[PDB]
């Protein structure tokens, strides 16, 4: 959170990448480290590989790197996922009055609909188009 | 609640006055982050983009989602309504 | 908790000479008249 | 402290209006307390069972009865926001300035949870607005700290 | 492509004189302009995050950096301007 | 010992001056509507050279003189372990 | 597998009501089930 | 969008993109679910993507109303948008 | 150790349940959090699911969720086992 | 009209000429106040710098923080540019908001040939930055022995 591409690369992405070895049917690896604060390492396997096991191995190596990652990065929880890259579908959610703002709806979708779609067998990845609520403390430097 | 956060006591002064979190910041409920914002047909939206697990069945999976979703509908707040803006599946079904 | 949400587990059987799908159907029917925001699911043997 | 005493305890906290009536006919205890000193009056007050409270109070129940931690049913009613139960207790003799072991009055608790209607009623029955807890706080204090503008107006 | 980036150099000597903690500098700079996830809270029965950060209006401009104070060990507040310096430069937003 | 320092102080310095900081940005979301500038804020980076580590400031005495890391240690690139040496036909080597 | 004729039921908080409200919906569903001893028998909470 | 643009800039485009589908291709396009804040490739603040579902194959008779024609026509038009890269394209048979 | 049912649920049970995604062939997931400090969470899979696979998937997710739990809980650890209410036998060992 | 800022940066030499010939402001400034001269200096396009200078580019253009294109070439070791800018007018004693001379910048980054060129054009060696450090102070603390002695 609040980190730049270089800080993310040299503090996470590289550390992870360096623990990736002895992983069967691995054709290649690619990663992006970016300015939102985000890494996205994609290990791609020989066609025919058991995805379940490719996940188990990758994650195994990753557990080695994990405590070398910074607390904040751990605390956001890192994911490991075995999905296709493309979107299968986008499930859109609106409010046909105007009793709920865009923020409001996103929080609904997140705390009420997402987890269960996330747990549905077949569902590689769920991207929330928006953000779940958080208790925001917005500081003022003068008062501080 | 926000009310409860605002009430947290940062320090008690030399004179005895209280400094509360509300006295140095705007407590408020709002996003984890503010990078993603959707509209549906111009109108304020949210939603979830769904990627099919490796090897999993497109059509079968889609079904499971519509089934789970349907369990959610009855408990929606007033006005809340699901829409179906992008879906790779119905082409498969229709075309077969 | 059950599938993510808070819950309360309820047991019972069909009365003498009734089927379970009957006793179930009534529970299902009886549950519909519960306060808004309250839902219900069938777990365990009942799920099956 | 008896077969029916405990039975009554059960019935009041769950608010089985009828079972109470019967036990009342049967002479079940109105001073039956559990391990924390709660009588069926406390139980009915905490849980908001108006009929029972009225019933128990007719049968000589102690309205200023008090838990091992000094708290009377009025506290529990005021704190948990049952206007009707508060009025009854008060009308039926309740002490409006009763202080639990921490010095906390029923005014205090209503103030904290912001049940203003309860506050007015307690005020109307002459609650000491200046009374203060072990930490020395008034119900006005509770109000300004919580930032209840409406409530602090009343408490002036 | 690369973009302008605002580089702040924390003067280790100047900080060390005033008695300001480098931990204090970096957290202050970081929470305010980046956001920090403190802990969780419960919001209508679901666990969610608490975030601390600067109100939008105090993290908009390069001039705002000097408006943030950190407390030195002697109790004095010290502007971020007493111990830092700045320049524009070009970094990447997406390293492959 | 001449500078009244321990390995502990050396470590602390290295942790504070060989840091890589998430610093935030200018014009980050949520922005004040009408902001024009979006740029990342860069603070400290990881040191890259033997010299940069040499400069690490351990302390400054009353008389103003500055005690650097190089004033208490030799500073070079050398392996994580010196336990394993290979020769190939008795000539210096490494290998997999 | 427990009991044939037996069922396993989950009451679920689908809207952030909390414990007190859920105990209440439970109470209601139990009480309204006790008023059909010809279909529902021995309908009980599993928890404490 | 170019280097260091903002939500506002991006949204403005998204609006024009959404606008085009809603006004010019209303005879063909059912929905436009558009997001500000990412796009397949990148993920920033100068980034956006738009999911678009068409009305059924029946109410789109002929080559001109099928996707290849629509997306070429959309892309062509979208080129006239000042200071951005706006592409409309069909997803292929095998995504791989 | 020493937690009440709510503390357990709100710091542990929810966080874990919240992270049980992407696991394959789930049917349902139930959990109890009690006054003794203990939580159990039971994930129950389709008939014919490889229990080894199901168990590793569940644990891989728990692993990832681990840094989100309190100190005193990661310290105690969180065990993940197969559910089998079949004992071959029970050996009692008493002192007379 | 600031296709010029872009083309400077991009290093396209004709594109700078052609938009220079079509009128576009030599002193066009991007969000941080960089001119096409700032850009060309930082990217090290010597050819662009000359052209911009022919057409009367403000050689001492300042950015929101107050650094000049001279400041950049010094810090980044583009020698030819340091010369060209110095010739064409550049305040060799310039200070950004932190009290930072191009000497300080070239000093800290150990670009010794540039230190001399700045020195030749009369750069103040006792110039203190906002912290009171001189270019010598920098070299002594960077432990650069060559540079240190060159500054006397």
């Amino acid at each position: 959170p609040g980190a730049d591409a270089k800080t993310v690369q040299d503090t996470v992405t590289q550390v992870i990448e360096q623990n990736m070895n002895g992983i069967d049917n691995l054709m290649y690896m690619s990663s992006n480290s970016d300015s939102t604060g985000t890494v996205q390492i994609t290990l791609t396997f020989e066609s025919g590989t058991d995805a379940d096991i490719a996940q188990v191995q990758v994650q195994n190596k990753l557990q080695l790197a994990m405590p070398l990652l910074p607390q904040e990065v751990q605390q956001q929880g890192v994911s490991v996922e075995k999905s296709s890259s493309s979107f299968l579908m986008v499930v859109g959610v609106i409010n046909t009055d105007g009793t709920m703002t865009q923020e409001d709806i996103s929080d609904y979708v997140a705390a009420n609909m997402k987890d269960a779609i996330s747990r549905t067998s077949g569902v590689g990845d769920v991207q929330l188009f928006g953000s779940q609520y958080a208790m925001r403390i917005w500081m003022n430097p003068n008062e501080l | 609640s926000t009310e409860e956060f605002g009430k947290i006591l940062l320090k008690v002064n030399q004179d005895g006055s209280r400094v509360l979190l509300r006295d140095v910041a705007k407590i408020e409920l709002g996003g984890e982050n503010y990078d993603i914002i959707a509209e549906f047909n111009g109108q304020p939206a949210s939603g979830l983009g769904i990627k099919l697990a490796t090897g999993a069945n497109a059509l079968d999976t889609a079904a499971a989602i519509r089934a789970e979703l349907a369990k959610m509908e009855p408990f929606f707040p007033s006005g809340l309504k699901i829409v179906y803006p992008y879906d790779t599946t119905p082409f498969v079904k229709i075309s077969i | 908790r059950y599938n993510g949400l808070p819950s309360m587990e309820i047991l019972g059987q069909a009365a003498p000479g009734k089927s379970t799908g009957e006793a179930m159907e009534l529970m299902e029917q009886l549950a519909s008249k519960l306060p808004t925001g309250v839902g219900y699911d069938w777990t365990g043997m009942s799920y099956q | 402290g008896s077969d029916l005493g405990k039975k009554l305890l059960e019935a009041a906290r769950a608010g089985r209006d009828d079972e109470v009536r019967i036990l009342m006919a049967n002479g079940a205890d109105v001073n039956a307390a559990d391990v924390v000193g709660w009588t069926p009056l406390h139980l009915a007050a905490y849980w908001g069972h108006l009929e029972i409270v009225e019933v128990l109070l007719k049968n000589g129940a102690d309205v200023n009865a008090y838990d091992t931690l000094g708290s009377t049913p009025l506290h529990l009613a005021a704190h948990f926001g049952h206007l009707e139960i508060v009025e009854v207790l008060l009308k039926n003799g309740a002490d409006v300035n009763a202080k639990d072991d921490n010095g906390i009055t029923p005014l205090h608790l209503a103030a904290n949870r912001g049940h203003l209607e309860i506050v007015e009623v307690l005020l109307k029955y002459g609650a000491d607005v200046n009374a203060q807890d072990k930490f020395g706080k008034t119900a006005f204090d509770i109000s300004i700290n919580n930032g209840n503008e409406d409530l602090a107006e009343i408490l002036q | 492509e690369d973009t302008p980036q605002f580089k702040i150099d924390i003067d280790q000597e100047k900080a060390q004189a005033l008695g300001v903690s480098i931990n204090d500098i970096n957290t202050t700079l970081g929470a305010a302009w980046g956001g920090s996830y403190v802990n969780d809270f419960i919001d209508r029965g679901r666990v969610k995050k608490v975030y601390v950060m600067s109100e939008a209006k105090y993290r908009m401009l390069p001039d705002d950096i000097g408006d943030w104070y950190v407390r030195a060990a002697d109790g004095q507040m010290v502007p971020f301007s007493a111990f830092s310096s700045s320049r524009w430069e070009y970094g990447s937003p997406r390293l492959e | 010992n001449k500078f009244q320092l321990t390995p502990v102080d050396v470590i602390t310095a290295i942790k504070a001056q060989n840091a890589q900081v998430a610093a935030g940005q200018l014009g980050g979301t949520p922005p004040v509507k009408g902001q024009q500038l979006n740029a990342s804020i860069i603070a400290q980076t990881r040191l890259t050279s033997t010299e940069e580590f040499g400069k690490i400031l351990l302390k400054v005495n009353q008389d103003g003189s500055r005690v650097l890391l190089r004033d208490v240690a030799k500073i070079e690139l050398g392996g994580e372990n010196y336990d394993i040496i290979a020769e190939f036909n008795g000539q210096p080597a490494s290998g997999l | 597998l427990g009991t044939a004729t037996g069922f396993d039921f989950e009451l679920i908080d689908q809207a952030g009501l909390g414990h007190e409200k859920l105990t209440q919906a439970r109470n209601q569903l139990l009480a309204e089930a006790a008023k059909h001893p010809d279909m529902l028998t021995s309908v009980r909470p599993n928890g404490l | 969008l170019p280097a260091g643009a903002t939500q506002e800039r991006t949204q403005k485009v998204l609006n024009e993109v959404t606008h085009y589908y809603l006004t010019k291709e209303k005879n063909n396009v059912e929905s436009v679910f558009a997001v500000n804040g990412f796009n397949f490739a990148g993920r920033g603040q100068n980034t956006g993507i738009a999911f678009v579902s068409l009305k059924d194959w029946a109410d789109r008779p002929g080559e001109e109303n099928k996707v290849e024609a629509i997306t070429m026509r959309a892309t062509r038009a979208f080129s006239q948008i000042k200071d951005a890269m706006v592409f409309a394209f069909n997803l292929p048979a095998i995504v791989e």
